[PDB]
């Protein structure tokens, strides 16, 4: 049982691996603020908050890390002082350049990358860069009562208790997870067991691609009509009945709600912690939250 | 829509007055979510009382630093104070609990039932958590089914700043797991220099484990009293930011406390249980050497941090559901609490659910599992119509004082009880008005004619609660049991 003690010493080392990990966080809006707070309190070595946008007059006056009346300055700069005060042992850097213009060498300094408020093209490109450098990749967003998290940990090994063993779990790229072939006979069966939040994510990603923005409460009339059109185009492109996503979805997917940010940000940050520490199994590979029904569903989409 | 919410719901949130009971636990995350969601009129109260100052007032000061335009009303008196009557609770459209003290949660449950105000209850236990809604006549209340006491605390409190008294019993139970059990990072007992409140700066020479220092030492009891009760305590004093408003601890010396519940004997018991355990692992609350190790190690730490120690029977009664906390679990639960509150403010109480937070997905891929709220338990002794219980005791040995303090106040969670006998004459046993029935406290129940089958009507007018108590006389039980509730 010599291999038994090799796992035990590697299990207690999980906290040291967490305290030595550096994380990149892109997007410091409602969801990113919660993720940053949870990671900084968790004790990671460093956290880099990257956001190219500035605080707009349409942003809510009450914000977590951004002091009231900061309209005009960078969102990551305004979030620095409050984020750093959460834990002095964590060095919190601030980056203002566009994530899409960063070189590949910029990401190598990080052990994990978490994207929020990014387009589909940026999500895929960064996940491909991270897989190219063996960097753990995460993404998430919130919209109305709904939220989601995605993880791509490649070939991930961890320690789990029975009474303690080591396992391996294989993740797939986000590109394959976002374009699933539903024409197989086995896929059509899993299609009945797949939560509609996955297709809600597809509709909103397509909205963010075309409009260059997320649905807004101010323009709820025009946005909800376009969302109803996009869900017909996207679900027809995948060979699926458009009625798999009910028509009333436009009423519960607008703006970012603070309670939804806390739920999704809590689940996402804990998945990053257990991945950096390589302790406990991670969710493979999607998590979908429905704030209206109280549902938190883990789906494995991509493989096969 | 307004920030994803309908116009009518955002108005109810802006004009709605809510009550948060408890500044600790999930309260910090809950206050953030309430303010960020748009709740302007928030009342905060806890269990402490002043003559800084109270926890609610201290928490209000930190809230206004994050958002100065918040309208926080902080109370410096305990929620158990009789001033917070039903009329007080009727001011709010929603009450959210952040306490873990069972007696206070039972009280708030009864106050919200009497005020017909929805009460959101919750709990945490590591990765696990749950949220539910309590509404009179619709759902089951907090006491429809008994539930264990939540003893889930962050590692920063157990290791660095343990506010008495359960935090030391947890530290003693963590100490048992590190030395004689499955060593875990969530149950470390060493000084937590990663605590963000500590702001630990390394020294010049700084440029280790608790079980390893006992492994090479051969589990020396006198060496384990050292390092753990004097060197770790003197290392806590090097973190100066921890001792600015709270009193700092004082180390214990073995060569002094032994040369001069009992104080100096618990140090002797600490060295006796280590020698027995090293000859023999899973912690068992019915084990002789295991409970003696926890009782001695906890009481030694309770004296280091300046507080009255506790007996062995009280340590055994506690230390049941000791689960280390996970900070993200509080953030998830606090978010669900406000989500359930939005449904209540929307007039859609039927859409409320009991939500379970699991560690891993269930057989149906659900990590967060909702379920329909259960109807009121017809056998609940609190929220049912004309509730009754049966108590088995010796009417010739039980005094009125024992009935008042241990049965009606402790077991049945009444704050200010009035107890009379259903004998036609309305004989008064116990009065909530001080200066009336103190002369009865020493008398046996049989001196008032209470015999087998006697019925006592216990009224708690603050809680708007009436309980009928059937007396079953029994001379068995044993010379250690004074009473027991049937069923
Ligand atoms: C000293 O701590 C406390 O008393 C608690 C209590 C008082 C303040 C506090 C805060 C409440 C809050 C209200 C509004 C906004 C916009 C943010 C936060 N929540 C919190 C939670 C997690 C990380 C940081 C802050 O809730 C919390 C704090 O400031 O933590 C250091
Ligand atoms: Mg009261
Ligand atoms: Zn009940």
């Amino acid at each position: 049982a010599q291999y038994d003690r090799q796992i035990r010493l590697w299990g207690l080392e999980a906290q040291k691996r967490l305290r030595a990990s550096r994380v990149l966080l892109v997007g410091l809006k409602g969801l990113g603020a919660e993720i940053a707070k949870n990671l900084i309190l968790a004790g990671v070595k460093g956290l880099t908050m990257l956001d190219h946008e500035q605080v707009t007059p349409e942003d809510p006056g009450a914000q977590f890390l951004i002091r009231t009346g900061s309209v005009g300055r960078n969102r990551a700069e305004a979030s620095l002082e409050r984020a750093q005060n959460l834990n002095p042992m964590v060095d919190v850097k601030v980056d203002t350049e566009d994530i899409e213009k960063k070189p590949e060498s910029f990401f190598t300094q990080f052990d994990a990358v978490c994207l929020t408020c990014c387009s589909r093209d940026v999500i895929v490109k960064v996940d491909q860069i991270c897989h190219k450098n063996s960097i753990k990749f995460f993404t998430g967003d919130v919209f109305g009562y709904h939220g989601y998290t995605f993880a791509n940990l490649g070939e991930h090994e961890f320690v789990e208790e029975k009474t303690m063993v080591k396992k391996k779990v294989v993740f797939c790229p986000v590109k394959e997870a976002l374009e699933v072939d539903w024409s197989s006979e086995k896929a059509k069966a899993a299609l009945k067991r797949t939560t509609s939040d996955y297709f809600l994510l597809q509709v909103l990603l397509k909205f963010r691609t075309d409009k260059g923005r997320d649905p807004s409460s101010d323009t709820y009339e025009e946005d909800s009509e376009l969302l109803l059109q996009i869900r017909n185009d996207v679900l027809d492109s995948l060979g699926i009945s458009p009625d798999l996503l009910p028509e009333d979805f436009v009423r519960y997917c607008f703006s970012e709600m603070a309670p939804v940010c806390a739920v999704v940000g809590g689940i996402l940050a804990q998945e990053i912690v257990k991945a950096l520490s390589q302790r406990d199994p991670p969710h493979n590979n999607f998590f979908f939250f429905d704030g209206m029904k109280g549902n938190g569903i883990v789906e494995c989409l991509g493989p096969k | 829509l307004s920030r994803g919410l309908p116009r009518e719901l955002a108005e109810a949130v802006a004009g709605g007055r809510v009550l948060v009971v408890g500044a600790g636990g999930i309260g910090c995350e809950l206050l953030k979510n309430l303010v960020l969601t748009g709740f302007s009129h928030i009342d905060l109260i806890d269990l402490d009382t002043i003559d800084g100052r109270s926890k609610a007032q201290v928490a209000k000061e930190s809230v206004l630093q994050f958002y100065p335009k918040a309208n926080i009303v902080a109370y410096h008196d305990s929620i158990m104070n009789p001033d917070y009557n039903v009329e007080f609770f009727r001011q709010f459209i929603l009450v959210m609990n952040a306490l873990d003290n069972r007696a206070a949660r039972n009280h708030v449950n009864r106050m919200c039932l009497a005020a017909d105000v929805p009460l959101i209850e919750s709990g945490t236990a590591g990765y696990l958590g749950q949220v539910t809604t309590i509404k009179k006549g619709v759902t089951e209340c907090y006491e429809c089914h008994p539930k264990p006491t939540q003893r889930t605390f962050p590692g920063c409190t157990i290791r660095n700043t343990p506010s008495e008294p359960i935090h030391c019993i947890v530290w003693a139970k963590y100490l048992f797991n590190q030395l004689f059990g499955e060593e875990d990072a969530d149950q470390e007992v060493s000084p937590d220099r990663a605590d963000p409140e500590a702001a630990w700066e390394p020294t010049e020479a700084e440029a280790i484990s608790t079980k390893e220092w006992a492994k090479s030492t051969g589990y020396d009891p006198v060496k384990l009293f050292t390092k753990l009760f004097k060197d770790d305590i003197r290392y806590l004093l090097t973190m100066d930011k921890l001792w600015r408003k709270r009193k700092p601890p004082v180390p214990l010396d073995w060569a002094e406390v032994q040369s001069q519940l009992d104080v100096k004997s618990y140090a002797r018991l600490f060295s006796k249980s280590i020698e027995t355990l090293r000859v023999h692992l899973i912690w068992d609350k019915d084990d002789p050497s295991a409970m003696d190790f926890v009782t001695s190690a906890a009481n030694l730490r309770m004296h280091i941090f300046s507080m009255n120690m506790k007996s062995r029977f009280d340590i055994k009664s506690m230390a049941g559901n000791i689960i280390p906390a996970i900070a993200t679990t509080n953030a998830v639960i606090a978010g669900l609490i406000v989500l359930e509150g939005l449904k209540i403010l929307s007039g859609k109480i039927d859409q409320c659910r009991t939500i379970f937070l699991n560690k891993q997905p269930n057989p149906r891929k659900k990590l967060l599992v909702p379920c329909a709220l259960d109807p009121p338990n017809p056998n609940c002794y609190v929220c049912a119509s004309k509730p009754e219980v049966t108590v088995r005791l010796n009417v010739h040995k039980v005094t009125v004082l024992t009935l008042q303090d241990k049965i009606v106040k402790e077991k049945f969670a009444m704050v200010a009880p009035d107890v009379q006998i259903e004998d036609g004459k309305g004989t008064i046993l116990i009065s909530s008005e001080e200066g009336e029935t103190e002369a009865n406290n020493h008398k046996k129940l049989s001196e008032f004619g209470i015999r087998n089958g006697s019925r006592l009507q216990a009224d708690d007018f603050l809680q708007d609660y009436t309980l009928l108590i059937n007396i079953l006389h029994s001379e068995d039980l044993g010379k250690d049991v004074e009473f027991e509730v049937v069923g």
